RNA sequence: GCCCGUCGCUAGUACCGAUUGAAUGGCUUAGUGAGGCCUCAGGAUCUGGGA
RNA sequence: GGACUUUUACUUUGAAAAAAUUAGAGUGUUCAAAGCAGGCGUAUUGCUCGAAUAUAUUAGCAUGGAAUAAUAGAAUAGGACG
RNA sequence: UAUCUGGUUGAUCCUGCCAGUAGUCAUAUGCUUGUCUCAAAGAUUAAGCCAUGCAUGUCUAAGUAUAAGCAAUUUAUACAGUGAAACUGCGAAUGGCUCAUUAAAUCAGUUAUCGUUUAUUUGAUAGUUCCUUUACUACAUGGUAUAACUGUGGUAAUUCUAGAGCUAAUACAUGCUUAAAAUCUCGACCCUUUGGAAGAGAUGUAUUUAUUAGAUAAAAAAUCAAUGUCUUCGGACUCUUUGAUGAUUCAUAAUAACUUUUCGAAUCGCAUGGCCUUGUGCUGGCGAUGGUUCAUUCAAAUUUCUGCCCUAUCAACUUUCGAUGGUAGGAUAGUGGCCUACCAUGGUUUCAACGGGUAACGGGGAAUAAGGGUUCGAUUCCGGAGAGGGAGCCUGAGAAACGGCUACCA
């Protein structure tokens, strides 16, 4: 049961060196990194499955193949994702064109669709000018401190200069 | 040993606490924050240890987690938050203001003071410095930083403090004969005035303190915080007045007050 | 120790950040950087006078002194720029309520401002480590020679 | 791991000192960028506390100085000429400090007859008054004119490539540039 | 990791085992006061004989000196709280004669029997430990 | 009277000693050298010179 | 702030100073080993004393002393003050 | 809390040891054992070996929900309650245990960082992002590729996992933005002077390098090169600005540039309000999470002075293959023979080096009571070391980690 691994090379086993992002490997830790045994990426009589997916169709329909078509589990959530598996352009607006799943309580048929992100709201606007406000609000309270700072000091120097006339 | 310890044994934990050697093993270790470690009182001893307010400690959660409680006036819900020296705990409910102020002994005391000079703090500056774009800046001893202060002002020198917002009212120079609260060794907690400074260079400066009993002592500068003009403390010094009375001294005291 | 050549290193000797422009035209061809110590040593003439290089000078060199300062007569000048000193003290006893004589042998770092001589009683300032062992620097000469030009010839 | 511990290495008696603790990775110690040049290759090494060390590894340009001129260029860098510390590093031709390379002139050409009007070696209403504001000034410097015309200049690496990842020197000038030349011709 | 439990004994032993008129000492103060071990008699002498170390070491410091006035009364005053020193002799060269059977006259055990209440000394321990 | 040593019996301890005797542990020459790490290459594939 | 200063030992007071242990004050855990509590009233809406002190040496730091014991000084004057 | 007694002779006084005597937070063992309280306990020998179970996981209004989950009600046809799984984040570097190694090592008290790194907590800190700069760049917000899931499978076997089909973001990877001002270099034109100019670009922070400022030890002058401000056109310059340390090439700033360009919010929860030229315009409340640099706090790493048990049946030791120092570099978080080149010949020692031994972790301390001492500390606190033995390393702020991985040995 040991599974092939895309560009061994070889027709036989051998025992890599796995990481994160890599075939026939789960770390359970990050870093985490196991020897593992592995199968050749070459066809030998000793496998026990084939795996292979089909490229062009044959002269002939195969039963539980070509015959039924199962449907896709999930559609698209988020926003310009509904927007390009139905091309829409930032005007059509997603809300209505967000897939629609039924259900039923036994007694109540019900509704339920994603959630969708990234999309544009008032909530988000109203945080966009909050954050452009407070950067400049602060940069002009913080302006008002430097001269006020700069004032303390101009006129503590025309009060070492009424001091050194003083005397 | 491989990273930061968490946490405390009951024993190694500072004594001026007050806790009692067994019912555990652990203390709370004080949390990262304002105040060094064994210089701190942490939220969950003045709550429950001193104040008998809660019983638990889990029961000190409860309270906190009500933001009752509020140290220099911002709200503040860590068990073990390192509250220390000038700070001001207030109890929104019960209308309480407490400031954290040394014994004579060397601890922590329940001092409650006015709604109104609960609104400021004192602040030993610790060193002062120019910041980035030209900006000098002041830090105290409880890690504020205070941009744009003024120019007489320097390290060692200790300073009014808002606390509604963040700026300095005041300062006070460190000049022979200012109102010292000593932050540090045996004569923690004592209070007197300063006669003068040894200079030493290369480390270590001490400072001769003389109270209102004319009786001298010394601490190295570091345990030396300003807070006055002889009489004229910026604070209400607790009872005993930081003076410390000789053992004698004490018992007569002690038991002299005694007819029921 | 130096002495002669002073650009004598297969590198070119020289203080770092010390730019003398060569299209300004000057009397002194080399412009050199000083300081002082502090603690109250007198940086020596023949540190501001000098055109050796020494990087672990504490006048010339950027080593900072600060950390003990301590005195101990000179009783190895063979390496190059450095120096062993014996420092003895006695020590106490308890139980026989007397103390014994000691000693210890430190290295230290001397700068071609000093003319060290086996014998002459030096003081020394803490370092940051200099090398192996070195964690201290000549900072002043007590001593003199011991009046070796009264062990001169007849009458 | 390369370790910097002074733990193994005999104490200034001589003695042999015992093995205490296994090798830390404070301690730690890695090896050299011997970085070479042309075509830019640089990897970037995870050091204490997040924090990135930049190991060059091959270099063709850096960023380089004319002191007295008070400008800086960025030109090829030619080659490795001298080395105090090792001739395999010349020989080589490895990027480290303090190494003697030579770089372009080009840029410094480029930039010296645009600001003097004078050339090396060997019409505008404003430029004629900066050019004739300017000499008395113009005035360079023998063994740094007679460099342009071989079209390279003599400049030490003054930065430190296997931890920057950045190739960087200044010209070569007066007393310093003397010491090289006198070395590079009597061993040439 | 927890703190010690501190603790400490309560008594001491004879250096000499066997000699008998300490022997014979001993034992007449137990039929005296009540005791049932020679243990009774260890304890308090045991306890007199840090007393009388301490009043030593104290009337060794000069007089009126801190230490000795300060730790020296207080002595003095646990002493006459339970009745061992008397009032006259309230200044601790006399806490330095002291003696055993000051110390055993006031237990409650004698107490309980010196004024009436049960007419022997053993009745008035079967008294007291029977609640 | 005391008393010294060879010689003889029983038991016990340690010494010397063919076996170039034996065992454990620590360092280590020379030879061989896993593995990760760095590095010169590589390019099953998968996109915009890199992965 | 400038300009310079023969080195030491000893001793004094002092700073810096973990707790628990040790010595030890206060307190009647029913006694005690302990513990650091507890004690007062209006015991219906709180009052209040505590949680001391001492030892902590050898080294290092800081200060007073100038006996005892070392050291260096001026004789081919290459002396000292101006 | 300053005590001795029995034993050599016929008797004697000595010397001197053997025996007695007493304590032991000092272990065992034997006999005996009723009550309260307190409570050490597989250290010693074997840091010998281990069946089985357990000892590390974690969710707020507030990163991610089309569970083909539960709940239904109570407004919600994008979402909204609750919530498995999974993604993401944080933690697993604390704790607990043990005393194998370890003798100038650790450790202690005392120092140093002007020699560095630091998740976090706390305090401050960012108007600068694009481009030959009128027919413009998504900002009303740009990109896919993945778990869980669905379905098809493989092996005796494990916290094994393959081929196929989906789908999220505070994961991954991108990428816009904002006042005025001043200063700098260029400079189309005009005109001769003593000379001046429209307008063109550049200037966030970080990075790397070179250059400059960062004064002060009491006062004054002439001249060369450039070139600042005010004319009462020979001329003057008059007020003139300076932080810290015992000490710096310090803090900070200025110039010329450098960069596979660091950061500069494409994030989330509550409320929903002002305001007219009625655009769903332009605004706007409390606070979460984040974000750079600085500080602070939790730390860490090195580091000065002095201090260890027996040993000479150990006297010389150290540089094979760094031993002691200099120069340069490389490496590191950073100093440093730490490592490498070159060069030199040094470093330690009868004041005991070096070597050996330890039935050696170091301290706080424990036992013994005239004092002086003598013996002990595996073991409740602090430090250190380890995880069967060695080495190596991934992740990470932090490990040379072992209830992490890789290899060898057992
Ligand atoms: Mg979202
Ligand atoms: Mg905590
Ligand atoms: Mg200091
Ligand atoms: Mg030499
Ligand atoms: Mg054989
Ligand atoms: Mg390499
Ligand atoms: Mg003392
Ligand atoms: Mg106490
Ligand atoms: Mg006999
Ligand atoms: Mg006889
Ligand atoms: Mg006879
Ligand atoms: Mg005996
Ligand atoms: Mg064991
Ligand atoms: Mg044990
Ligand atoms: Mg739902
Ligand atoms: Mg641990
Ligand atoms: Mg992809
Ligand atoms: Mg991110
Ligand atoms: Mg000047
Ligand atoms: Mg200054
Ligand atoms: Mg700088
Ligand atoms: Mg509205
Ligand atoms: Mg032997
Ligand atoms: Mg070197
Ligand atoms: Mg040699
Ligand atoms: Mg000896
Ligand atoms: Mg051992
Ligand atoms: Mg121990
Ligand atoms: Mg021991
Ligand atoms: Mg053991
Ligand atoms: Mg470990
Ligand atoms: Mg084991
Ligand atoms: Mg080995
Ligand atoms: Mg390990
Ligand atoms: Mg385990
Ligand atoms: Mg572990």
């Amino acid at each position: 049961g040991f599974p092939m691994k895309q560009g061994v090379l070889l027709p036989t086993r051998i025992k890599l060196l796995l990481t994160k992002n890599v075939s026939c490997y789960r770390p359970r830790r990050d870093g985490e990194r196991k020897r593992k045994s592995v199968r050749g990426a070459i066809v030998g009589p000793d496998l026990a499955v084939l795996a292979l997916v089909i490229v062009k169709k044959g002269e002939q329909e195969l039963e539980g193949l070509t015959d039924t078509t199962v449907p896709k589990r999930l559609g698209p959530k988020r926003a310009n994702n509904i927007r390009k598996f139905f091309g829409l352009s930032k005007e059509d607006d997603v809300r209505d064109f967000v897939i629609r799943r039924e259900v039923t309580k036994g007694e109540k048929t019900y509704t339920k669709a994603p959630k969708i992100q990234r999309l544009v709201t008032p909530q988000r606007l109203q945080r966009k000018r909050h954050q452009r406000a407070l950067k400049v609000r602060n940069a002009q309270a913080q302006r008002e401190a430097a001269a006020e700072y700069a004032q303390l000091l101009a006129k503590r120097l025309s009060e070492r200069k009424a001091e050194k006339a003083e005397i | 040993a491989r990273g930061p310890k968490k946490h405390l044994k009951r024993l190694a934990a500072p004594h001026h606490w007050l806790l009692d050697k067994l019912s555990g093993c652990y203390a709370p270790r004080p949390s990262a924050g304002p105040h060094k470690l064994r210089e701190s009182l942490p939220l969950i001893v003045f709550l429950r240890n001193r104040l008998k307010y809660a019983l638990n400690g889990r029961e000190v959660k409860a309270i906190l987690m009500q933001r009752h409680v509020k140290v220099d006036g911002k709200v503040r819900t860590d068990t073990t938050y390192p509250a220390g020296f000038m700070d001001v705990i207030t109890l929104d409910a019960t209308n309480e203001n407490f400031r954290l102020v040394y014994d004579v002994k060397g601890r922590f005391a329940v001092h409650r003071i006015t709604d109104e000079e609960a609104s400021y703090k004192l602040g030993k500056v610790k060193k002062v410095q120019l910041g980035k774009k030209g900006v000098p800046y002041v830090v105290t001893h409880d890690g504020r930083t205070i941009r744009y202060p003024d120019p007489n002002i320097k390290v060692n020198d200790t300073v009014k403090i808002d606390l509604a917002s963040g700026k300095i009212t005041d300062f006070i120079k460190f000049d022979a004969g200012k109102l010292v609260y000593v932050t540090g060794g045996r004569n923690l907690g004592r209070i007197g005035t300063i006669v003068h400074k040894e200079r030493h260079d290369g480390g270590f400066d001490l400072v001769h303190i003389k109270d209102s009993l004319d009786n001298t002592f010394v601490t190295r500068l570091n345990n030396v915080f300003v807070i006055g003009e002889q009489g004229k403390p910026y604070i209400s010094l607790p009872k005993g007045k930081g003076i410390k009375l000789s053992i004698a001294e004490e018992r007569d005291r002690r038991r002299a007050q005694q007819g029921l | 120790s130096t002495e002669l050549t002073v650009q004598s290193e297969r590198a070119f000797q020289k203080q770092p950040h010390i730019f003398n422009n060569p299209k300004v035209k000057t009397s002194k061809r080399t412009k050199r950087w000083y300081k002082n110590a502090g603690l109250g040593f007198k940086t020596p003439k023949t540190a501001i006078e000098g055109s050796y290089i020494d990087k672990k000078c504490p006048f010339t060199g950027l080593v900072s002194i600060r950390g003990k300062i301590l005195t101990g007569t000179v009783v190895s000048t063979k390496m190059h720029r450095t120096i062993v000193i014996r420092r003895a003290y006695l020590h106490y006893i308890p139980k026989y309520n007397r103390y014994e004589k000691r000693h210890k042998n430190v290295p230290v770092h001397v700068s071609p401002a000093f003319r060290v001589q086996v014998g002459d009683i030096v003081t020394v300032g803490q370092c940051r480590p200099i090398s192996k062992t070195v964690r201290f620097n000549v900072v002043k000469v007590s001593a003199a020679a011991a009046k070796a030009n009264k062990q001169f010839a007849k009458f | 791991g390369i370790s910097r511990d002074s733990r193994h290495k005999r104490s200034a008696t001589g003695a042999k000192r015992a093995q205490f603790r296994k090798k830390r990775k404070f301690e730690l110690g890695r090896q050299p960028a011997n970085t070479k040049i042309g075509a830019k290759r640089i990897h970037s090494v995870r050091t204490r506390g997040g924090n990135k060390k930049y190991r060059a590894l091959r270099i063709e340009t850096g960023n380089f100085s004319w002191a007295s001129e008070g400008i800086s260029k960025k030109t090829r860098i030619a080659g490795v000429v001298y080395h105090p510390s090792n001739n395999e590093l010349v020989r080589t031709n490895t990027l480290t400090k303090a190494a003697i390379v030579q770089i372009d002139a080009t840029p410094f050409r480029q930039w010296f007859e645009a600001h003097y009007g004078q050339t090396l070696g060997k019409k505008s209403k404003n430029a004629e008054r900066k050019w004739a504001a300017r000499a008395a000034s113009a005035k360079i410097e023998s063994s740094v004119e007679s460099q342009f015309s071989a079209g390279r200049l003599y400049a030490c690496i003054s930065s430190r490539p296997g931890q920057s990842g950045r190739c960087d020197g200044y010209i070569l000038e007066g007393e310093e540039l003397a010491f090289y030349l006198r070395r590079l011709t009597a061993k040439k | 990791p927890r703190a010690p439990r501190t603790y400490s004994k309560t008594y001491s032993t004879p250096k000499r085992p066997y000699e008998s008129s300490r022997l014979d000492a001993e034992l007449k103060l137990a039929g005296e006061f009540g005791l049932k071990n020679k243990k009774e008699i260890y304890r308090i002498s045991f306890q007199l004989s840090k007393i009388r170390r301490a009043a030593r070491d104290l009337l060794t410091r000069d007089e009126k000196d801190p230490k000795r006035l300060f730790e020296g009364n207080a002595l003095i005053r646990r002493l006459v709280r339970v009745g061992v020193l008397s009032e006259d002799k309230k200044k601790l060269d006399y806490v330095l004669a002291l003696k055993v059977e000051d110390f055993l006259e006031r237990r409650l055990q004698t107490q309980v029997y010196k004024l009436g209440l049960a007419k022997s000394v053993h009745h008035a321990r079967v008294l007291i430990t029977q609640r």
